């Protein structure tokens, strides 16, 4: 279960856009917790593009070049519901579908963030 | 009308002139539009065969 | 030799009179009780301060335009912020309540119109993203009434309740409204509802500020008509009193 | 059994049954004898089918999903809630709460996948179905560890007998299932509306115990669930508007009814 | 279901006498009709009602 | 230990059912439950109406 | 707690409600019976339907203008043509029948008017010609009803009721049409007149086609007034219901 | 049992049990003691075996009728009516009303279609029989959501066990099911003349759960109707003509019995 | 609640059968129902024929 | 069930010819209505070839060339028992055999009517 999971966040160049992914978990699950940030292009090239990955309790930052040390997880905990990444340098090319998927077996919840940049 | 909350409603007003007819529906709970979606009309469509009487109250 | 249209109910040190009432609907047939000991489950003695939490609490008025959709209010919400009662939960973990509603609406003989006083537990509403679910400052509003949309609410990315009067913001005919208890008010014949809802849940008591037992709509089936040189401004008062209140799980305060 | 129709005669009188006041909220319940000539008839009809017990007693398919003997998904996972399926759903969604024994029902069936594997010789399909309880270990894989099943209840079914069957006993934290949730889980309000720690049941592991043939095989699991010795309280509304998603009451604002060509009509 | 050999039949309803009114009011009224049934109504034959629909799973 | 019971007949025979399970929730429906109080749905009124006299 | 003026008559498969009546005038206080083995004279078995014949038919209304003069009805032969009943006369020489007249008309607080319910038996009526005897067509109007005329009927060579509202067309005062079961309709007190009329004639039983035994006269003795922006049409129903009626001499039908 | 003759003696009297008038429309009745000499017989004989029960409680096919694992034809659907099959119908055409309950055993055989497909792998084939009332949902496709049959009665069986059996109670809005209807089911006269809402049962549905093979498989289903608890009313006279429509009791002109070479003749 | 009946036999023993099902529809056929009564389509007039005397 | 479902037509030419097939449904049909005209030629041709198609609540008149715009539903209502066509413009070639056929699941009826043009 993941808060809003459909919205779409708007603000100006270079101002720092935080995308909000928290989430909670059902009694159910108890498999081990991956999360998977996937970025889907406005350009309209490939889709479903990764960007950072948390998994294993490590994280891994170079799925994509674009976004080179400009996405970091806001809370250190992870574990705890919320899950959030801030890009820093707001950019023209940044609008496009951000995708936050939070998988903890059984169940897999998603969200998906419409990036726009004045 | 069936969109707004007139469809429940039922006009009447002063007019010159008599015997005409207010509305007019037939007596088919379970099939009728006018009847299929009350509490009557729903439970009804979960059965085949129906028999009884059947109350109308006009306010 | 009384009259059957004519009553008067006491509750604390606050008293209403209606001259011109229908009947007094009383829940499914269940009277507001307290909790007996084969039913409850917290072993922390319950604190009843029955006089200053029990009373009638009178809320905002609200205008009956001729193109008014209709009000809504969470019961336990509404007076989570007057008198006693309000200090009271904010302090206690578990609450369980009654509650006595009484619509108020007077209007002239030549004046024409029809209200629906109904209460739904559990009124589940739905949201117009069709993704999302409604925020709680849409769906609850303290000190307010949550009206009704005419036309549909638009659907886009947001957290907005699918205001819908037809469908009711859940999804089911407005017709069928009349299986809950409820009363209707006509300018013919009403000039006021009175309802008396028993605690109604799966659970014995329950946490009175992130859930919500009752619901109370006010809808008019029939809009609010009349001839020109009549009174245009016609007001709605709703008095609610809780009945037989009790809280368990003193702490500091607060939600 | 019903009421027998009373036989009547013209009465002219002060008594007004059939004028009177829906105001009050109280159904009028007027016989036809108080407005008509009526004669003494024996009614035998009995309401027997109408109970809850014979209306919601009987087995709804609630979810199918499909696993394979080779290849990535080798088991599949599903977790009980029966909101899946809009039939069995909308008949349950009539009252608020309701209290009931479970009966599960699985069919299961195997069909050969499309190979260019020869001399394929498939030896009787054995299919293990795992129950597992809220908060209990879920397998990673297909021959993980946890299939033990030491305090896991888990039944072993073999192709070409009858479907396994197992009667649930109603597991609620609360008095009773609920519904409808008004409410957030969180005393914060800040979480998805509706969620509540009441309805959860557990989570269906199946897999198949052996590969049987070197050829593919793809095999379709189908839950039934039949509610036993149920209980309603609190009646509602039946939904008007087609289920969107399981998780909220979200709908798309529907017609009240269907139309005609104008009043005074007789046909649709 | 529609049926024509078990036909129901057929309700109306007309003005008796003109609907009366003084001056500086409204002419134009409305009416409002509930329908329940009776202490003899029983139904049979349990089966699927066709309102609902579901093409896929949710 | 054996219960007989009468089966669904039509108007104008019986059965016998034993319990081979101790579980209970483990037993057969109770089809032949048929009992009847709308009261409280039709009429929840505080002051009981009576039909021949006028409601108001 | 039943009101005075509030009254429901159950006749067959019809239903009358009035909710403002004054009370009902049971004729000379005789109630409608059937004919007994004494004063009985056709030795062939009487037919009886009882419930296709007694029961409400509803006449064609009227409109009650400022000038309206008046109206009368024949009651055997005004439902001559409706239902069974019409049908029964039709194919039986002899009949004997009872009826219960229930006028019907409203009006707002504001208008005011009345009107003089009255049955006269064997209502013979004169003619203008002063020779001649007025014509069937004029005497009876079936599915219609005959009015009265203001200025009295001109004098000539031919075949016309006098119908001098005055003299009524019997040549009596119109002030001492009370003597007879009568009933007055008030749009300030009443809303309806309801009458019972036994069977009454000289012989035991008569031809219904030729004959008519009663006669219902509706005149006003005070004009409908009202101002200005109030309802300008006013009609009136008539509702006429046979009671114990019985049929001898069946023969092919016709008259 | 049967009637026991009765010893008679050479008699000489003015009574005349022979003579008698067939006008009356009353059978003589005589027995064979009254025209000749017999002696005292103890028959033992029973009528046992003519009994409507008897005769008329036993199996037989109605309609059969088949379906394919692929391609276009995937699913049968079947109306229940017994006017399909001429044997049980004339049976049952030998009284005007009957009222009786009904018992159902479908009889059903996979049969491997001639292809050229290579490798084929099978797997035990799940036959679903799904039973919908009048006015039910009826499924537009085999992969349809009705399948879930949450109100609506159905049967799984696997091939390899003994044919799958249900009870039908007797179904008919009127008191007793009519054979022969005579009038027209409009007010007005204008339709399908001996039509009835009375007969009415409802529509079965068959289907192959799984592909179980991907070389292609034809099963056909048969269908058994065994009337049980039936009561007869009216007896009518025996069809002489073959059946030509179930709607219509259509017929062709057939001499009335078969011919001999001449009166006088012992031999067909 | 076992029902004892005797088995068709020939002339010149027992069986027990229980209804596990409260249908009452789910119970087998009753074969063993011999009743006789063609008076009716026989002799359906209105005064009695006797045979010694002349039928007119 | 349709009323008369074999019979006879017969019309002098420029007549207009009213072909009359009107149904009657069961209980147990509760699938969509499918109503379809075929239409076999006393030429000897190609037979079973559809002139007017009615489904989806929608009709389409453009699957036989000869009859151009000559072909039209008389009733509007056609969910209606009555689902007859009326041809305006009677001409020789008309002579052949027209074929009702209304499909509502469960259950298929069909009708045949002769067409003669005097």
């Amino acid at each position: 279960s993941i808060t809003t999971p459909e919205e779409m966040i708007e603000k100006a160049k270079g101002e720092t856009a935080y995308l909000p992914c928290k989430f909670t978990l059902s009694p159910e699950d108890q498999g081990p917790l991956d999360i998977e940030w996937l970025i889907s292009p406005a350009d309209n090239q490939k889709v479903d593009q990764v960007i950072i990955l948390y998994s294993g309790d490590k994280i891994y930052d170079d799925y994509y070049p674009d976004l080179k040390g400009r996405v970091h997880f806001t809370s250190n905990d992870l574990k705890s519901g919320d899950a959030s990444i801030n890009v820093t340098n707001l950019q023209l090319s940044d609008i496009g579908t951000y995708q936050c998927k939070v998988k903890k077996a059984p169940g897999v919840a998603n969200k998906k963030i419409h990036l726009v940049v004045l | 009308k069936v969109n707004s909350m007139e469809a429940y409603q039922i006009p009447v007003r002063s007019n010159e002139g008599s015997g005409t007819q207010v509305f007019g529906f037939p007596l088919q709970p379970g099939y009728s539009s006018v009847f299929s979606r009350t509490l009557l009309g729903e439970i009804l469509n979960y059965y085949t065969h129906w028999s009884g009487s059947i109350k109308l109250t006009f306010m | 030799g009384y009259s059957d249209r004519a009553r008067s109910i006491t509750l604390g040190n606050s008293t209403i009179t209606t001259q011109e009432c229908a009947n007094v609907v009383v829940g499914y047939g269940v009277w507001p009780d307290y909790l007996k000991d084969s039913e409850a489950t917290a072993e922390d003695q319950p604190t009843q301060p029955d006089v200053a939490t029990c009373r009638f609490y009178t809320l905002d008025s609200v205008q009956w335009q001729k193109t008014s959709p209709g009000w809504w209010w969470k019961l336990p919400d509404a007076l989570s912020n007057l008198g006693l009662f309000g200090q009271n939960m904010q302090y206690h973990y578990l609450g369980r309540t009654g509650y006595t509603v009484h619509v108020q609406c007077n209007a002239s003989k030549f004046h024409q119109g029809c209200l629906l006083v109904v209460c739904v537990p559990e009124a589940e509403m739905g949201c117009a993203t069709l993704d999302n679910t409604p925020s709680s400052a849409e769906l609850l509003g303290g000190d307010s009434a949550k009206e009704f949309a005419d036309k549909p609410v638009a659907s886009g990315s947001n957290k907005l309740v699918q205001r819908v009067v037809y469908n009711a913001g859940m999804g089911v005919g407005v017709g069928n409204l009349t299986i809950f208890p409820h009363q209707w008010i006509n300018l013919r014949t009403n000039n006021s509802a009175t309802i008396v809802m028993p605690y109604t849940n799966s659970v014995p008591m329950d946490n009175m500020f992130r859930h919500n037992n009752v619901t109370l709509m006010v809808i008019p089936f029939v809009p609010l008509d009349y001839c020109p040189g009549s009174t245009t401004y016609v007001p709605i008062t709703v008095t609610i009193a809780p009945m037989c209140a009790e809280y368990n799980g003193l702490r500091l305060a607060g939600h | 059994r019903v009421a027998d129709t009373v036989g009547t005669g013209p009465t002219n009188s002060e008594a007004i049954p059939a004028l009177t006041a829906a105001e009050t909220g109280h159904t009028s319940q007027v016989v036809p004898g108080d407005t008509m000539q009526t004669r003494h008839v024996k009614n035998y009809h009995s309401r027997s089918e109408s109970t809850i017990e014979n209306f919601l007693c009987r087995s709804a398919c609630v979810y199918f999903t499909e696993y394979e003997n080779s290849g990535a998904k080798r088991y599949a996972e599903w977790v009980l809630t029966p909101r899946q399926a809009a039939q069995l759903r909308r008949k349950l969604e009539f009252f608020t709460y309701v209290r009931f024994d479970l009966e599960l029902t699985f069919v299961i069936t195997s069909t050969q996948q499309p190979s260019t594997t020869q001399n394929q010789d498939a030896q009787i399909l054995t299919h293990q179905i795992m129950y597992v309880p809220p908060g209990g270990p879920v397998p990673d894989k297909v021959d993980s560890y946890v299939w033990q099943t030491s305090t896991n209840p888990s039944v072993f079914w073999t192709e070409g007998n009858a479907p396994p069957r197992m009667s649930i006993p109603f597991l609620s934290i609360g008095n009773a299932y609920s519904n409808f949730y008004d409410g957030w889980s969180e005393f914060s309000r800040n979480g998805v509306y509706g969620i509540n720690t009441l309805n959860n049941m557990g989570t269906l592991y199946a897999r198949h115990v052996n590969a049987g043939s070197t050829g593919p095989i793809k095999s379709t699991i189908r839950i039934y669930f039949k509610p036993k010795h149920v209980k309603a309280w609190i009646p509602r509304p039946p939904r008007l508007c087609q289920y969107e998603k399981a998780k909220n009451v979200n709908f798309q604002p529907s017609g009240v009814t269907t139309t005609r060509q104008s009043i005074t009509t007789m046909t649709n | 279901t529609s049926d024509e050999y078990t036909a129901g039949g057929f309700i109306t309803c007309w003005y008796q006498t003109n609907i009366v009114v003084p001056a500086d009011a409204q002419s134009s009224c409305y009416i409002m009709c509930f329908v329940s049934a009776c202490n003899d109504f029983s139904v049979r034959l349990l089966k699927d009602t066709p309102f609902i629909s579901q093409q896929n799973f949710f | 230990g054996a219960q007989v019971s009468t089966q669904k007949t039509g108007a104008h025979i019986h059965y016998t059912n034993i319990n081979y399970y101790k579980d209970a929730a483990s037993n057969s429906a109770n089809r032949q439950d048929f009992t009847q109080d709308p009261g409280k749905f039709t009429e929840p009124v505080k002051d009981i109406m009576i039909k021949s006299l006028p409601a108001l």
